């Protein structure tokens, strides 16, 4: 795939995170 | 005797090695035992195809991608994907062969040896559920399980309603106990006794009759919390003694049937469950098929007396005096202490192993702590220095990886590089330096790093019995703070967010500001910091209580002078979604009062209105709908399963087909019976 991204997309520290809903380390997936 | 039947044996069977042998090999009813058996055997047979991949096996291990593994030793390799499906094939075999009874031996060991292999492929699938279900076919595999409700005891004529040792329920019974108590010890730390680790569980509709006399606070902090831990810590203690067994049965039922239904955690509440009866009588089948009506007691096995077995041993005072322990006999009480001992002992294990202790102590999987701390991420940068120009690149986050689990492990986050490092290379670059900087969170606190942005990973020294050096601690002397940024965060707007930094002396933050974030503001509470703007080149001090206004689509650039850790905010609005927020109400309720006397802004407002339509319509529906639906899914994954592993089989075995063939085989694959 592409596996590099500018430097302005690399440092964006305030953005919607992801959340991938709960996600603990006791979750099947 | 007066603790004679309190504990089921006396004060003499424990004074010599020889009377200890002969009390843990008394004869017991193996009736209890085998109905563990066949649930668990059922179990397995029901999750191999949903939890441990079965279905996306082909997505896990394809033939020509490039891709990150973690397993626990780098000699251990994964297979083609063909004889992955083998594998799965004779687990899947095993398992089958556990709850039938039929072949226990060969069945057992066929389940345990693929299923330990698989599991150590990968660190990053570990929980306490799968470990407990490798404990549990390891410890059956020893076991004379297919004494009774069996196949093989239907073709031979021994193994019919024989004699099983004592230490086979003394094992399992000790098992479960130390799973309980390990559990609840491990449960009495400071983010759980005060209420930190499940501040949300409370707020779900199984907790409202507990909001009828208590208040949410209260039934968070008293219910989820404290009780929690008193029936972790009481459970054993409940369900050993035969006089509060039956409270002991409720209570654990109780809370297993609500775990059950509160995460998904896969089977883990149903094999908690079903292995509650080994606590009770060993005869308890037998006289549950006593209870029941007549009509129906002479279809089932005859009720007789068991026949004797030679795995046990008899101590009768007129049927002979003592048969002398032999290498059978001994090796037996042997296994049981000696599990016990490494039972006991594996969850503190975490001083010998130095080099996989970050923030939280050992690898996750084996220390029975469940739920006790929560993880939020916030920002993951991968630079990477190019060996042969010098050039500056940067990766995404996790780009050849299928988990996230390796921002929290240091070893994990070693392979990473050296992976990283290996097929760097094929995309034109020469041998290079990767830097990582993670920002982690844990149990609602100050975001901090986790590791050292500064230190090549790739040329790092990491021992697993080395304390790693750049891995930061954890800022423990700053918890106290976490009433105020309550505080803070519920005294905001409802479109007003924050975030909490906390960085440490002689590092630095370089951040960018996205055009869309207008009303953007930094506010110090701790230390003293100097704020950067890249443009223009401006620094500015900063000191407690003091705020400031950075500016939007630019850079700029945080520095912390103090010899101490210091904390700040950050304060933003989204005015590009305020703005199409308020133009969206305007032209939705002057549409409305016009018409009443597309565009992709009214195409979001129609969408949200369809899903509120649906999940209100889906809320009026009977459940029996979803239950149709969940039974649907549930028989395609199995289905796509059956049919990848046949293709797979065919091929292994006959031999490989053209690429037509193949193609149509996998479309036929994928079909969705019916609807
Ligand atoms: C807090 C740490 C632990 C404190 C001590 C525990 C006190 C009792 C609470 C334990 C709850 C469940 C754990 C059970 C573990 C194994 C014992 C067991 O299952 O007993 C069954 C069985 C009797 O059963 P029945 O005759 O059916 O009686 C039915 C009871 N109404 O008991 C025995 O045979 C006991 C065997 C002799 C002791 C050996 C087992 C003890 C294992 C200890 C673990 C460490 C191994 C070596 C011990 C070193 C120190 C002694
Ligand atoms: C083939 C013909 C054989 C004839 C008879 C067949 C017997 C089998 C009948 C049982 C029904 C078969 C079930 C088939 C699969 C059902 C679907 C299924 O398992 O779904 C999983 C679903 C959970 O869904 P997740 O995927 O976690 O959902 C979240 C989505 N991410 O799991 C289940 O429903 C588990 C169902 C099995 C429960 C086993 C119950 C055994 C425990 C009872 C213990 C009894 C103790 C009694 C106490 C005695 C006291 C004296
Ligand atoms: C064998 C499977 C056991 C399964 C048990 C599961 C539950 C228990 C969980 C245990 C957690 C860790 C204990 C295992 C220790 C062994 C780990 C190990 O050898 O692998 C580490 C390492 C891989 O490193 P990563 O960072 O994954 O990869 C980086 C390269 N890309 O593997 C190796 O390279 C092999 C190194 C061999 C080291 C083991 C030495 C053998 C021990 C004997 C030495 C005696 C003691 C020495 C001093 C004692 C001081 C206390
Ligand atoms: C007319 C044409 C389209 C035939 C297509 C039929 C399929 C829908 C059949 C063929 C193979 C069947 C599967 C064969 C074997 C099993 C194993 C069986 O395993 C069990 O778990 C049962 C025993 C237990 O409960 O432990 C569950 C049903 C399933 C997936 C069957 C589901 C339905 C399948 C996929
Ligand atoms: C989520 C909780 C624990 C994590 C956990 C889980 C999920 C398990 O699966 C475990 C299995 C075995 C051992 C430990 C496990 C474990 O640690 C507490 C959840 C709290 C629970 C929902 C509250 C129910 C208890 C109440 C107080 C009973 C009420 C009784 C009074 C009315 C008298
Ligand atoms: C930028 O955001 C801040 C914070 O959301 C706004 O400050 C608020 O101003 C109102 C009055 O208009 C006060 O009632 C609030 O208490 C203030 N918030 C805080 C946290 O003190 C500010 O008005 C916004 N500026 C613009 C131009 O929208
Ligand atoms: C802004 O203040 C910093 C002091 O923190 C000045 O010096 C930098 O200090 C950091 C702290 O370690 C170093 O990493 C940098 O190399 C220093 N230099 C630069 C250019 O960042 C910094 O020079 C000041 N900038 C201006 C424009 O006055
Ligand atoms: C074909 C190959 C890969 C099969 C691998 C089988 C070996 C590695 C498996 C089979 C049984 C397993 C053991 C079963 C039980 C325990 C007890 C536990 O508290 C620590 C790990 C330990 C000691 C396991 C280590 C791994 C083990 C020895
Ligand atoms: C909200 O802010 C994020 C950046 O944090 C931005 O990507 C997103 O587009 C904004 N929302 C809208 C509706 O524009």
């Amino acid at each position: 795939l592409n596996p590099f991204i500018n430097r302005r997309n690399a440092n964006t520290f305030i953005s919607p995170q992801q959340r991938w809903r709960a996600k603990v380390q006791e979750r099947i997936r | 005797s007066r603790i004679g039947k309190l504990l089921g044996f006396e004060w003499t069977d424990l004074s010599s090695w020889r009377r200890l042998v002969t009390l843990l090999n008394r004869p017991t009813d193996p009736a209890s035992l085998a109905v563990f058996r066949f649930l668990f055997g059922f179990l397995m047979v029901l999750d191999i195809p949903q939890e441990r991949g079965l279905s996306s096996l082909d997505r896990k291990y394809l033939d020509g991608l490039d891709v990150c593994r973690f397993p626990l030793l780098d000699a251990l390799r994964p297979l083609p994907l063909d004889w992955m499906y083998l594998v799965y094939t004779i687990m899947f075999l095993g398992a089958l062969g556990m709850m039938l009874g039929l072949c226990y031996r060969i069945s057992c060991v066929l389940f345990l040896l693929p299923y330990w292999y698989v599991f150590l492929l990968d660190k990053t699938s570990w929980n306490n559920h799968s470990y407990l279900y490798g404990l549990l076919a390891f410890q059956l595999t020893f076991m004379d399980a297919n004494h009774y409700w069996s196949v093989d005891g239907l073709l031979n004529a021994h193994r019919r309603n024989a004699h099983v040792p004592l230490w086979n329920y003394a094992v399992l019974r000790g098992q479960i106990f130390i799973v309980y108590f390990i559990a609840g010890v491990k449960k009495l730390d400071a983010d759980w006794v005060e209420g930190y680790s499940m501040e949300y569980l409370s707020r779900h509709w199984l907790f409202s009759p507990f909001k009828l006399l208590l208040s949410e606070e209260l039934t968070s902090l008293l219910v989820v919390h404290w009780g929690g831990l008193l029936l972790d810590l009481s459970a054993g203690f409940l369900l050993f003694f035969d006089v509060s067994r039956s409270i002991g049965l409720f209570f654990v039922s109780y809370f297993h049937c609500m775990n059950s239904q509160l995460f998904s955690i896969g089977m883990f509440s149903y094999v908690m469950l079903a292995s509650s009866p080994l606590f009770c009588s060993p005869e308890w089948p037998r006289k549950l098929v006593s209870y029941c009506p007549r009509r129906l007691q002479q279809l089932l096995p005859l009720k007789a007396a068991p026949q004797p077995s030679v795995s046990c041993v008899y101590k009768r005072s007129r049927g002979k005096s003592g048969q002398k322990p032999g290498l059978r006999h001994q090796l037996g009480a042997a296994f049981t202490l000696l599990y016990l001992l490494e039972q006991l002992f594996l969850p503190y294990s975490h001083f010998l192993t130095q080099g996989y202790n970050n923030w939280t102590n050992g690898l996750y999987g084996y220390s029975w702590d469940m739920m006790v701390h929560s993880r939020s991420h916030q920002h993951v940068k991968i630079t990477y220095r190019d060996g042969r120009t010098g050039e500056l690149g940067y990766l995404n986050p996790g780009v050849f990886t299928q988990s996230r689990r390796w921002k929290d492990h240091a070893d994990m986050l070693k392979q990473y590089a050296t992976c990283l490092s290996r097929l760097l290379p094929k995309y034109n670059v020469t041998e290079p330096q990767i830097y990582f900087d993670i920002w982690v969170s844990i149990n609602d606190r100050f975001q901090q790093r986790i590791f050292d942005p500064r230190v090549d990973i790739v040329q790092a020294a990491w021992s697993p019995f080395q304390r790693t050096s750049w891995v930061q601690p954890l800022l423990m002397d700053l918890s106290p703070w976490r009433a105020k940024l309550q505080e803070i965060k519920s005294s905001l707007d409802n479109h007003t967010e924050v975030v909490f930094i906390a960085d440490f002396p002689g590092l630095h933050l370089e951040n960018f500001v996205s055009e869309d974030l207008g009303n953007t503001s930094i506010q110090l509470l701790q230390g003293e910091v100097t704020v950067e703007l890249v443009a223009e080149q401006k620094n500015q001090t900063l000191r407690e209580g003091e705020k400031m206004q950075l500016p939007a689509g630019e850079y700029h650039k945080v520095y912390t002078t103090s010899p101490s850790p210091s904390c700040y905010m950050y304060v933003y609005v989204n005015t590009t979604e305020l703005a199409l927020e308020q133009d969206l109400a305007y032209l939705q309720e002057l549409k409305e009062k016009v018409e009443n006397g597309p565009t992709p802004l009214v195409q979001t407002f129609l969408r949200r209105q369809q899903r509120l339509q649906e999940i209100e319509r889906r809320r009026n529906t009977p459940f029996h709908e979803r239950f149709f639906r969940f039974l649907l899914r549930k028989l395609y994954v199995f289905r796509r399963s059956f049919l990848m592993t046949c293709i797979s089989l065919r091929n292994l075995i006959l031999g490989r087909p053209s690429l037509e063939q193949l193609a149509q085989e996998v479309t036929y694959a994928n079909l969705r019976p019916f609807e």
